[PDB]
């Protein structure tokens, strides 16, 4: 929809992560 | 949200929580896709049985709101409805089929560190990641700050062998086998999910009703956000 | 139960606790009818999607208990099952038709001032109690002492219009308009347990009624639904003739 | 105990009612 969405100001955009979403990418492997 | 962890500032910056205005309370969980369009479930405004059937007037969202329990002066926001549209095909008479509906706000909103839009899923982004096993991202609260919980897709015939209720393809449920949950309470919110492909958080799911928490059940069923976009990209385009 | 009062000394004799052995858990309500007979929900006992199959060797009852986190030695007895009886005709995929079943106790329980058992309804006392506006009586635990709540019989046309579930004349339904204020409910916690009524004319207690299914309490919705007992006594004095003694 | 159902040792036994039983009875009109 939007250009930038799904695309986080305080974690995307800083190239940073929060302390769980490494348990949902970890899921697809 | 049952056994979840507190929620980082900014963590899900397009979470929006619809209130009732007397009493002032909330009333469920919804989302922002765009600086006027807030998703949430069809459930939470309309169910004959209960007499329920909110309009516009008797609600309001809160955005950006990261306490339950403080206001936040120069981050969250507030909006009032300009119209409510609920899918044509919600069957409440049954089993909640197509629980989805969608809230034009009044005066659009500005976009922050803490309030920003979640993107919608094409066809690719689901089918590659609406899969048993794959785990997705629920959002509500409990602690007084939002709360999160992550929980894996569940094979389609386990989800219909814990329920009574008819699964329709326009359904899918998650949850781990008898740490966290998704509660009734939590109705409305987001299910989300994380591409490895570009990096977007996508909302795949709306919490449509949980036989957990509270009950004796399993699993959460949600509303597949997918299989109704057409519906959603008609209502906004018209 | 919710928004009740604590229930005397005594006040409900008649009640029990359905527990499961291992893991303990307080699974549902109950009620004693006899001294080797128990009658409560068959939802209690068998509810396949969430894999509630037990058989008489996994549950055991608790009588003459007031208090929930109290031991009172010498007044509470626990007795084990020799056979569990559900209604053949007991529906769970569509509506909770005929939501009953019966267990038998391995050996009678001694009655005494807090173990005695609650009457069955004949047609006079279901003809002339069971109508809109009569109030019954639900006992249960709150979500520490057995809690109690007097609740009003709502009109059928009412019930059906209520609900989502389609109500057959095996049940009926109860409670307060949730829209005139802070009223008890009896909820979906409270299962198993009885809906009782005291006949003005011979002063005794009568089970009408065993908690199916809540709506309001913790949810949205409005009433409490039960289980008509006058609509299956046949099938329960069937079963306790041909099984009992 | 049949002859003896719904009588409670505490209450109808002794002539004595309990604190919200008259409301029930109020009802039946």
């Amino acid at each position: 929809g939007e250009a930038d969405c799904g695309l986080r100001p305080l974690f995307e955009k800083k190239s940073l992560e929060d302390k769980t979403e490494r348990e949902l990418l970890e899921s697809y492997i | 949200i049952v056994e979840g962890s507190d929620a980082e500032i900014g963590m899900s910056p397009w979470q929006v929580m619809l209130f009732r205005k007397s009493p002032q309370e909330l009333l469920c969980g919804a989302s922002l896709i765009s600086d006027r369009w807030v998703l949430t479930a069809a459930h939470c405004l309309l169910y004959p049985p209960w007499d329920k059937n909110f309009t516009e007037n008797d609600l309001l969202v809160r955005i950006g709101k990261h306490s339950r329990t403080r206001y936040e002066r120069n981050i969250e926001k507030i909006s009032m409805l300009e119209k409510i549209y609920i899918h044509p095909r919600y069957n409440w008479r049954e089993n909640l089929d197509r629980d989805i509906a969608l809230m034009k706000l009044k005066k659009p909103v500005a976009f922050s560190d803490y309030i920003h839009p979640v993107c919608l899923p094409d066809r690719e982004t689901a089918a590659s990641l609406l899969q048993a096993g794959y785990k997705g991202r629920v959002t509500g609260w409990g602690p007084s700050v939002l709360q999160v919980v992550n929980l894996p897709i569940v094979e389609r015939p386990v989800c219909k062998d814990s329920t009574r209720i008819r699964i329709t393809d326009n359904m899918f449920c998650a949850g781990y086998k008898p740490r966290g949950d998704a509660c009734e309470g939590d109705s409305g919110g987001p299910f989300v999910m994380k591409s490895p492909f570009n990096n977007r958080w996508y909302q795949m799911g709306i919490v449509s009703w949980g036989e957990g928490c509270d009950r004796d059940g399993k699993y959460g069923f949600y509303t597949h956000v997918f299989r109704l976009k057409k519906w959603i990209q008609k209502v906004i385009d018209q």
